[PDB]
């Protein structure tokens, strides 16, 4: 194990690694930073769609309190999809989406009118779900060279320098030795 | 081209059916977690779902979070929010970030 | 330097049977004694267990084991927690490691200068290491009937606390320690409902 | 460890007419598989089992299996070269066929499940 | 140990002109001959490749030059993938690796025992390494027209099972091997529409 | 640095008579809850501060008096050991008296600030 | 490999009466973008294509062409130090003059093809 080739061939791993660390670090917090204001656009657009929707759907609840035979009626017969298109943020693969009675007939409109925004909070809350994951993967990979690759490949050199001297020592004490012999 | 569902009560969900979205009404941990995991086999691109179900299946919409489809929304009912769907992003800023960036 | 790979300690371990290899990093814990339980090993431990079983008429070997197997999967799940942090294992890891939690310092960690810490007889082990191992048995048996690890916890906090004081307990009271198991098996299934 | 064991002499002791015809091939493609397995086992235990190619993962379940089914057997247990063999075609068979590149055709069409 | 810093192998390469290291990685997992294609040399190389290119009528030079080329380009991947992962890999990396697999397993790997792996000729070692390249080079193309790593890999899956498996065609019959090239080029072109 | 920092034969030098009855449970205390600021410190910088319960926070800052106010008195300062113990009091007051589990209560009514 | 070759009298056999004036600063010039080539390439690898820029694709392609055309001439190919300084030139010809740093305008107008 501890000889000159391994020595100079664990010392470029090294060097390597120590640049590797360094380059996902720095990939990290620039996914980070993407990431914050992604997450602030989440938050906020999930604030709103929470209070739009609640309050269409308190309507449709005042509405209901006619018949249930009619409403089951009414809510049977346009057919909406969505298409996702792939795009990515910097190393992310990101989805972009788009679309393909009195009292009972106002509260229609108010669901009609949420889906648009329902729909970018499903692109944009995905979105940060993807980013996050691709921030941890990072973080993974910096902490496997952090806390445990690059202090092997540390220990690993030092112990073999320290053994090649003592072996060199050995060596010429031998040959003093064999000198006198 | 990919489907909507919809998960949640009868009385907060059922407009949703106009426009032609998969709206179930579970109830339980168990037919909650089957009918998501059908509508993501059935590649759905997205799923909403009231936050008083999703607070019965945590660890089956966790298993989708870093996938591209299906998108798993928590909404509210005509009674609320339990706060999940803005403390799963409160916490994803926290454990990404480091610090309330909010 | 700690080095075991010298002469002195590889010729000794050519003939010698039982390896207590002490730790500078425990020691500086305040793990006391500061035994390796990773890498030590005794090869009297199969012959011993025997013994064991037989003269407490227990599965005891069975005991020793298990216990083993959970400080060892410690070990393992560490390794994972330095990489992406405690809050990404699942509830049944996050177990694994208290009742690895409550080996380590209930159990393994023993102050020798302690009037009643100092000696454990071969009865109060058996008691002691019983009751660590029933509330992961109970515990484990709550996950599975859809407990949460979080409830298990908050729920446990005495009865853990009394497991953690069962070292101090005197010799002639060892009634005290065996009596914790059903205290375990009651708040558990508590927890559940 | 089978990785850094050897024996020089099995060539023609094994085979036809001495163990079975499977023998060779079905020995190459388990180291192959082993080798390759565990690779991949100590890359998942590192950078997670998310960071592993679809077969990679495939292949580190079968180096699992492998140790813990095939290589450990109990010092007490005496298998004979049929059951040993049998049981390495089992464990090939959590592969694709594809992968199995260390063994012809005619041996594939008759032994693998 | 395999140090071939040793005084008999240091004082041999000084004098001799071809190095075969043989190599106890490849040994394990029972890659065979066990050379060493990155420590290993010929000193006869460029004058070989005179002799096969005159022989050949073929730029037989080109071809080896790239070959090692390739393979010396696995070489600076792998040190990264090690130390990182596949995670970041481009579509041109990952297609690098698996040329470089196909040279690996497809060519240097050879059975002794068998009766036909067991030697080949200097033609069928020429159409063998061709198909090799000719893979490398289309899906190279293919890649610059818009096709992706994943696409072209899963729908080749037969051809490179052909070339897989070109080491053990009779040398009565080297018309399977070459004909290979033919289908490569159109496998793939039908991949990009 | 005094965690791993050590003196064996402390005990014969200390307490009643000697320093201050009140040595011996204060060190014990003190070098638990710098340990355990010290861990809360590190948690901070590898996962963030929103990584702290706060408890945590309280150890965190704890270490932080521990280093600049304790342990830093200058290469010119000469501190009896009554001042010493004294200031020890200090930072542990710091924490909640629940806190202190390494100290028995007829201790920490009498000299706890 | 010219990263750890080295001539220390080199500045006294070049310049205009010796060699060109263009020699020393074109030097320099190759020796950076050479280096930072081999970076470029490093990054690809580690973090994918994704983060690479524009001006880091060509040094990544600088260095490829440098050792395949510059530094890889033959063995029985004799160039004349016109030749291989105007070589230099049509590589340094690759990059942006905002990147050419170490060449004065002076020069860099008067050779820059």
């Amino acid at each position: 194990n501890p000889t000159r080739m391994e020595l100079t061939r664990l010392k470029k791993q090294l060097t390597t690694a120590t640049r590797g660390h360094k380059l996902l670090k720095d990939k990290q917090d620039e996914l980070m930073r993407q990431f914050i204001l992604l997450i602030r656009k989440n938050n906020e657009l999930r604030q709103a769609i929470e209070k739009e929707t609640q309050t269409a759907m308190k309507d449709f609840v005042l509405a209901k309190s006619v018949e249930e035979a009619f409403i089951d009626e009414l809510l049977a017969l346009e057919n909406v999809s969505i298409s996702v298109v792939e795009k990515n943020i910097m190393s992310v693969k990101v989805p972009l989406m788009n679309f393909q009675n009195a009292e009972l007939d106002r509260s229609i409109d108010g669901f009609t009118q949420l889906l648009p925004k329902l729909l970018k909070l499903a692109e944009v809350e995905k979105t940060c779900q993807l980013m996050a994951e691709e921030i941890e993967k990072t973080r993974r990979r910096v902490n496997a060279l952090e806390y445990m690759t690059i202090p092997q490949l540390e220990e690993t050199i030092y112990y073999i320098k320290m053994k090649l001297e003592e072996n060199e020592r050995a060596e010429v004490t031998r040959l003093i030795k064999v000198k006198n012999m | 081209t990919y489907k909507i569902g919809v998960v949640g009560d009868k009385d907060s969900v059922s407009p949703f059916r106009l426009f032609g979205f998969d709206v179930q009404h579970g109830t339980t941990k168990t037919e909650i977690r089957k009918t998501i995991d059908e509508m993501a086999k059935n590649e759905y691109g997205v799923i909403y779902i009231t936050e008083q179900c999703a607070n019965l299946v945590p660890e089956t919409i966790e298993r989708y979070k870093g996938q591209l489809t299906p998108a798993i929304i928590l909404i509210p009912s005509h009674q609320g929010t339990l706060g999940i769907g803005l403390e799963e992003i409160q916490n994803s800023v926290e454990k990404a970030v480091g610090q309330n960036i909010l | 330097g700690g080095d075991i790979s010298e002469p002195v300690t590889q010729n000794t371990l050519r003939v010698v049977k039982v390896f207590w290899g002490l730790d500078s990093s425990l020691a500086q814990k305040r793990h006391f004694p500061s035994i390796n339980w990773i890498q030590s090993y005794s090869l009297y431990s199969t012959e011993v267990g025997r013994y064991m079983d037989q003269i407490l008429q227990q599965d005891w070997s069975d005991m020793v084991t298990e216990g083993m197997r959970i400080l060892q999967e410690e070990e393992q799940l560490n390794e994972i927690v330095r990489l992406v942090g405690i809050d990404s294992l699942s509830d049944n890891d996050r177990l694994t490691l208290e009742v690895a939690k409550s080996i380590r310092e209930d159990y393994l960690q023993q102050n020798a200068f302690d009037d009643v810490d100092t000696f454990t007889s071969r009865e109060k082990q058996f008691n002691m290491l019983k009751v660590i191992l029933t509330f992961g048995k109970e515990a484990r048996k709550a996950l599975s009937l859809g407990a949460y690890f979080n409830e298990i916890m908050e729920g446990t906090v005495a009865v853990r606390e009394r497991i953690s004081r069962s070292k101090y307990i005197p010799e002639e009271e060892l009634a005290k320690i065996s009596s914790i198991n059903e205290e375990i098996k009651e708040t558990i299934q508590l927890i559940v409902s | 460890d089978v990785l850094p064991s050897l024996s020089r002499l099995k060539d023609k002791g094994t085979g036809a007419g001495k163990t079975r015809e499977d023998h060779a091939a079905t020995m190459n493609q388990l180291f192959a598989a082993y080798a390759q397995g565990k690779q991949a086992k100590e890359l998942a235990v590192v950078l997670g089992e998310s960071a592993l190619s679809d077969i990679d993962k495939i292949y580190a379940k079968f180096a699992e299996r492998f140790e813990n089914e095939y290589v450990n057997q109990g010092f007490y247990t005496n298998r004979t070269i049929t059951e040993t063999l049998d049981l390495g075609w089992e464990l090939l068979a959590m592969l694709p066929r594809t992968e199995l590149k260390r063994i012809k055709d005619d041996l594939l069409d008759k032994y693998l499940p």
